[PDB]
């Protein structure tokens, strides 16, 4: 009597990779599906991925350390490093709260003050930073590593006077992975990833582009001669049997970039193209590029070259011909907060690079892939 | 993590770039009442002559 | 080592290679040509020896 990887092995693997984690005291369905087929999920992620699965007794994670980071992976909630800031400070404070031990939010917002490492001093008279606590609280009551003795976060905002009372949860503990040496001897992030890959020096190819695949939206092609896109060249027809006999994706593989698409994504999941708006203009943009191949033809590495200038040039141009179709949210603004909204949510699906030097845009293959337009009786009715 | 959705594996030619193959096309609602936009029950057709 | 690659040329016109995107565009007569005259050709080659 042995395992097998099936149907409930592919939901568990699914459920552990779109969550950060599994909790026992409210995932228990998910939590009993993914811990069944345990093993097998710890011998498949080993072998193809080298991801370390943690199973506890209160929680199931699997530490997704991407290959090279991309802006969308972080915490979506925070919109500021000091966010950031706020909620590593917030840990470190919960580390000094014995598991169910309550406290006020005025002694939080105290510690966060005096530990707050900046040179510029954490200060709660504001506005901004009083904003920033409160998001950073939400995505730690987001985690459970914190619960909410009845009150109301909210109203810090307009109220500085407000308190409530805390309980540190027991998860705060095992929140954060564990680090190589000791930690602090370290200066860059950067180290941290070559200290993580020295553990799987053993086909690191493999485990470099499974996790490229099933992690990034996109694998671009770095240049002629990029390792991971000769890799998945030469194993294209395997790698796609096991995907396919492992997960609900299938691979695509194109001259300059290759990716994972999924035919039926569940709730729980996030996929392109999607509800926001921004999304439109992408699809519209990438139709209007596929529309004039020689005005537009993409050097050797697929890349797509434009200036801002140009690009808020088509942007203008899109902004005549589908704009009347548009959001009201872009139809109402200018042609460069258009251009840098479309550029921020194309930056999140990697289907775009800004040059850090040139400021030069780089529409990348990926972009390509999809294109969308009105039904024709509305651009008829655009027409009248 | 993120992905692309996609109904089928519709490609298979590891040589040509993306923009040069055929695309996958999709029909954009129109963000206008003027079309269509939906939140509460939507209608259906009634198709006895069918 | 090798690999095979099946040709389709429609009279008069240039020679091609029959992908399966280029197959779809076949209709069901050009389908089953397609599909079948490969293999029936085997089962004759083989028999030529």
């Amino acid at each position: 009597q042995t395992q097998l990887f099936d149907e409930k092995a592919i939901q568990g693997m699914d459920i552990l990779f779109h969550h950060y984690w599994i909790l026992r005291a409210e995932q228990p369905e998910w939590y009993q599906l993914i811990r069944e087929r345990e093993k097998v999920l710890r011998r498949y992620l080993d072998e193809k991925f080298g991801l370390r699965l943690i199973v506890h007794q209160h929680f199931i994670k699997l530490e997704k350390i991407p290959v090279e980071p991309e802006g969308w992976m972080g915490i979506q909630d925070f919109q500021e490093p000091m966010d950031y800031a706020i909620f590593c400070c917030a840990l470190a404070f919960l580390e000094g709260k014995a598991v169910d031990e309550q406290f006020l939010l005025s002694e939080l917002c105290q510690e966060i003050q005096a530990d707050y490492p900046g040179d510029f001093p954490l200060d709660w008279t504001l506005y901004t930073h009083r904003k920033s606590l409160i998001r950073a609280v939400k995505v730690l009551m987001e985690f459970q590593l914190i619960r909410t003795i009845d009150g109301d976060i909210g109203r810090f905002d307009q109220n500085e006077e407000q308190e409530v009372l805390y309980e540190a949860s027991t998860y705060s503990r095992y929140f954060m992975r564990t680090y190589p040496d000791d930690f602090s001897s370290y200066q860059h992030w950067s180290e941290l990833l070559k200290e993580d890959w020295k553990l799987n020096q053993e086909d690191e190819r493999r485990k470099r582009v499974y996790r490229k695949l099933f992690f990034s939206p996109g694998l671009h092609r770095l240049d002629q001669q990029d390792p991971d896109f000769l890799y998945i060249r030469n194993y294209r027809n395997r790698l796609a049997e096991d995907i396919e006999k492992h997960s609900e994706y299938k691979l695509h593989v194109y001259k300059n970039t290759a990716f994972l698409s999924i035919a039926e994504p569940r709730q729980y999941q996030q996929v392109f193209p999607n509800s926001k708006a921004s999304t439109d203009i992408i699809l519209q943009l990438s139709k209007y590029i596929h529309g004039e191949p020689e005005r537009f033809k993409a050097n050797e590495n697929g890349e797509i070259l434009m200036t801002e200038g140009e690009f808020e040039q088509v942007v203008d141009d899109l902004r005549q011909q589908f704009g009347t179709g548009w959001a009201k949210y872009f139809r109402d603004m200018s042609t460069k907060g258009i251009r840098t909204e479309l550029l921020r949510a194309m930056k999140d699906w990697m289907m775009a690079e800004v040059d850090s030097e040139t400021s030069l845009i780089r529409i990348k293959s990926l972009t390509g892939v999809m294109t969308g337009e009105y039904p024709s009786d509305f651009q008829t009715g655009g027409t009248e | 993590i993120q992905h692309l959705q996609l109904e089928e594996a519709t490609t298979e030619n590891l040589h040509v770039d993306t923009w040069d193959e055929a695309p996958t096309e999709l029909t954009i609602k129109p963000r206008t009442v003027r079309y269509r936009e939906k939140t509460k029950p939507g209608s259906f057709n009634s198709n006895e002559q069918k | 080592w090798f690999t095979f690659v099946l040709s389709f040329k429609r009279v008069n016109e240039p020679k091609r290679e029959l992908t399966n995107n280029a197959f779809f565009k076949f209709s069901g007569g050009e389908k089953a040509m397609a599909m079948y005259i490969p293999l029936f050709t085997a089962a004759y080659s083989r028999y030529k020896e």
